[PDB]
């Protein structure tokens, strides 16, 4: 038997996730590089420990804009802090284009696929990271002849995995004519969840502080008026409401997003805004003096 | 098997105590597979037709699939039918198919070594997955009833327990510790406990996570706190995923009906 | 140097490095990981943006003894600019559960390189702190007007965050939790509100004992905190203020709208009660007819 490759899913520890995107978004649409340190274990986890960013060209990536004196350098510096391991690909940023390797960009990973065969590019769009996912996308290269055998198929072996396609089109061709894409799960501990939850000084100054009280008269004013004019339009609405078929109704007197709905939200919202307000007052007003 | 000691010394017909091992009853169960199976052999060619078998994924449903629905007499059409088929597969498809023989086969312990014999180790060579696949295959067909064969594939195991073991080892090795995890199902060995614990200490890819899951198949029910910690414990040290999952199930095994004297690991492991 | 403060910013990916440095000098019991920090100032709020790890030993025999490889620093920050050209020391972060005495002869070898005076960030790995698991200081050399020499001294400053949006989003990804310290609908807030009062009996707490301290086990007298606890009873009510009486008008107020609130919900309601019956109604005869 030959060598035989199959799944991998790519964990990007929460430390690399966020340096990929600070170093990212500061430089697009710049194009952005660096190298991932980690390691290799398993057969089916890629442990990405740690990325650093190389220095960046307007010449963007390049094969020869990858820099191989600064690497050194820099491997250096990781190996006095103790922190060296093994080099396990790249990754590079396209600027608000999709996931998918440019043609220059399948010869800069040739070049690392030598080097470890496990070496993985990870592709990030940083301008797409500013919705509620984060856009990233993973991929390693195979080899041209593996392809024409039907070894695709081979790289799903032994689960079900969590597969699913996030990116077609460019990403479509590049899987077909080089790659296999890689889904991305994240490692952190629980000492780095208790860091990234946290996020205000304010959590024990949120309900003793309060809203000057000009402000909360004021929004309970917008607040009455506005279901106030909301319940003519339901009282219009509601002198049927009482016909055969329930669509002819709401088009005939406006049921066009259901005012009793409508009302419900804003209803809700204000409601549960007063209750903490009034907690707040009374609570300093009866323990501080 | 605790009962059977004192029947001998009671004073028993040895004819009782062949029916106590289950090998007769087991036969039994063979004849009534063998006469009445009622099987498609046209829809294993329309599935086999669309599904194809150097697409990896969809040679392995078929596999399986037919394994079960030939499942419980030794049929040799599976093989016959998809004879180049199977051929055109290799990785953990090629593995599935090897031992979804003993699927077929299940049962058959008389013809247990021997059916399954060309795909032993030591008389193939040409793959390390069907080298792997036949002794877990093997232990499918004695699965319940391998009281015999428990030493059998302890050899294999306790040979690659020394190794610092290699991919190719690791697919003999893998199947090695589900299969002997069948055959010594429910027999409390202290032996196959110590000798897969030595394995799964190795750190092998796949190998650790098979080891984890045949302790808790050997070791059912027993409720032993040495192996219950052990194990715990061990999903920390190991960095492989595969191995991290096998073992938390193998406690599961472990601690079957022994409902609230269990409540303390179920309340740990959540 | 500037000598003009207010705030220092963290940026999340600081504090979470830091910790992942430390575990990897494996680093514990008085032997406390110790880089450099990395980040904008000149300006009054500290803007840290990064850090990185030094090679640095700690005696645990004296911590007034300890190794710092100052020729590494100069390398390193080249290479920062190869990074971003707008990373300079600010300061130097300490791993510790809290402040040392050989951290103030620490912090004179980075003012070599600062333009600004060095910080010192508590990077907690046990994450302690009902707020961030961040304490911050700047040193500062000033007189003491006690009659007590001039000392250099960390005082302490506000800790807030500057997180970009970019990054601040693979922290909503990576987090699986729906956020129970923070902002949601009526039950989550009701949280947040005993929350914060428990938080002031914490602190409430602290003072007390500190000032039990000081006439009894002779901690000194310092003016300056003292100061500010004047100014907390200046700042207290009074029972018996027309402001105070003016809460209770301005409850009523509140309360009333909550109350027709609470109607309006009760009516709409009320309609859904009706149109469910007359679902069921429908369906009798649809039944019946079967």
């Amino acid at each position: 038997t030959g060598r035989d490759d199959t799944k991998e899913t790519v964990y990007i520890s929460s430390i690399a996730l966020l340096k990929m995107l600070k170093h990212g978004r500061a430089g697009v649409p710049m194009e952005v590089m660096g190298l991932m340190l980690g390691e290799f274990v398993d057969d089916y986890t890629v442990n990405v420990v740690d990325v650093f960013a190389m220095p960046q060209s307007g010449t963007g990536v390049s094969v020869e804009a990858v820099d191989d004196v600064f690497q050194a350098k820099m491997m250096d510096m990781l190996k006095q802090t103790g922190r060296d391991q093994m080099v396990v690909g790249w990754y590079h940023s396209h600027p608000g284009f999709g996931c998918w390797l440019s043609s220059v960009d399948v010869n800069t990973q040739k070049s690392f696929e030598q080097l470890n065969s496990r070496a993985v590019a990870v592709v990030v769009d940083p301008i797409q990271s500013v919705k509620g996912k984060v856009v990233i996308d993973a991929f390693r290269l195979i080899d041209t002849g593996a392809l024409i055998n039907n070894l695709e198929p081979r790289q799903t072996t032994s689960n079900t995995g969590l597969l699913n396609k996030a990116n077609i089109q460019a990403l479509i061709h590049g899987l077909n004519r080089h790659y296999y894409s890689l889904n991305i799960d994240y490692h952190k501990t629980a000492k780095e969840t208790k860091m990234l939850m946290n996020l205000h000084k304010e959590q024990w100054q949120s309900g003793l502080k309060m809203y000057d009280y000009e402000e909360k008269e004021e929004s309970n004013l917008a607040a009455t008026k506005s279901m106030v004019k909301i319940a003519e339009q339901y009282s219009k609405r509601i002198e049927e409401e009482k016909e055969l078929t329930e669509e002819e109704l709401k088009t005939r007197y406006v049921g066009r997003q259901d005012p009793k709905k409508h009302l419900s939200e804003t209803a809700d919202e204000t409601l549960e805004n007063n209750i903490v307000s009034v907690l707040t007052a009374g609570v300093n007003s009866v323990a501080i003096k | 098997e605790i009962l059977v000691t004192e029947l001998t010394a009671q004073g028993y017909d040895p004819a009782l105590l062949n029916i106590l091992s289950g090998l007769p009853t087991c036969d039994y169960y063979n004849t009534f597979l063998l006469n009445n199976k009622n099987i498609d052999i046209g829809l294993l060619n329309k599935s086999k037709s669309s599904l194809d078998g150097k697409f990896s994924l969809f040679h392995t449903a078929v596999s399986v699939a037919n394994g079960f629905m030939h499942a419980g007499t030794t049929d040799n059409s599976f093989i016959k039918a998809n004879l180049p088929w199977l051929g055109k597969a290799q990785n953990w498809a090629k593995f599935t198919a090897t031992a979804s023989l003993g699927v077929i086969h299940k049962g058959n312990l008389l013809e247990g070594k021997k059916v399954m014999a060309p795909y032993l180790p030591g008389s193939r060579a040409s793959s390390r997955f069907i080298k792997g696949g036949s002794l877990y295959g093997l232990g499918l067909i004695y699965a319940g009833f391998g009281r015999d064969t428990t030493d059998y594939l302890k050899n294999i195991i306790v040979e690659n327990s020394g190794t610092s073991g290699d991919e190719d080892v690791d697919v003999l090795l893998h199947g090695a510790s589900l299969g002997i995890g069948l055959a010594a199902m429910g027999s409390a060995n202290i032996e196959v406990y110590e000798a897969l614990k030595e394995v799964l200490y190795n750190d092998s890819a796949t190998s650790g996570e098979a080891a984890a899951l045949g302790m808790g198949l050997c070791m059912l029910g027993t409720g032993k706190p040495e192996a219950i910690h052990d194990m715990f414990t061990y999903s920390q040290e190991t960095q492989h995923g595969n191995i991290t999952r096998g073992l938390a199930v193998g406690l599961a095994l472990i601690n079957y009906g022994r409902q609230e004297l269990a409540d303390d690991l179920i309340t740990k492991m959540l | 140097m500037s000598l003009q403060h207010e705030k220092v910013t963290i940026a999340p990916l600081v504090l979470l490095s830091a910790l992942d440095h430390y575990e990897r000098t494996q680093t514990k019991e008085n032997k406390r990981c110790v880089g450099v920090i990395l980040g904008d100032a000149n300006s009054s709020t500290i803007r840290v943006t990064n850090s990185f790890a030094l090679p640095f030993e700690e005696d645990e025999k004296n911590s007034d003894v300890w190794f710092l490889d100052h020729n590494y620093i100069e390398n390193m920050n080249e290479m920062c600019k190869k990074i971003n050209a707008k990373e300079k020391l600010i300061g130097w972060y300490h791993s510790g559960p809290k402040l040392r005495a050989s951290d103030l002869k620490i912090n004179e070898l980075f003012k070599k390189y600062t333009q600004n005076n060095p910080l010192l960030l508590i990077v907690d790995v046990k994450q302690q702190g009902v707020g961030l698991p961040t304490d911050a200081y700047v040193a500062i050399e000033q007189v003491k007007d006690d009659g007590t020499s001039t000392e250099k001294t960390f005082l302490h400053l506000p800790c807030t965050i500057e997180a970009e949006e970019a990054e601040e989003i693979g922290v909503e990804h990576l987090l699986r939790d729906v956020r129970d310290q923070a902002a949601g609908g009526l039950s989550i807030r009701l949280t947040n509100q005993l929350k914060s009062l428990k938080g002031l009996q914490s602190k409430l707490k602290d003072v007390v004992e500190y000032l039990d301290k000081v006439i009894n086990k002779e901690l000194p007298i310092n003016h300056t905190i003292l100061g500010k606890l004047q100014d907390v009873f200046n700042l207290l009510p009074n029972l018996g203020t027309p402001d105070d009486d003016e809460i209770d008008v301005e409850n009523h107020d509140r309360i009333n709208i909550s109350n027709n609130l609470q109607k309006a919900l009760t009516v709409k309601t009320n309609d859904e009660l009706m149109v469910i019956y007359i679902s069921n109604l429908v369906r009798s005869i649809i039944a019946f007819d079967d």
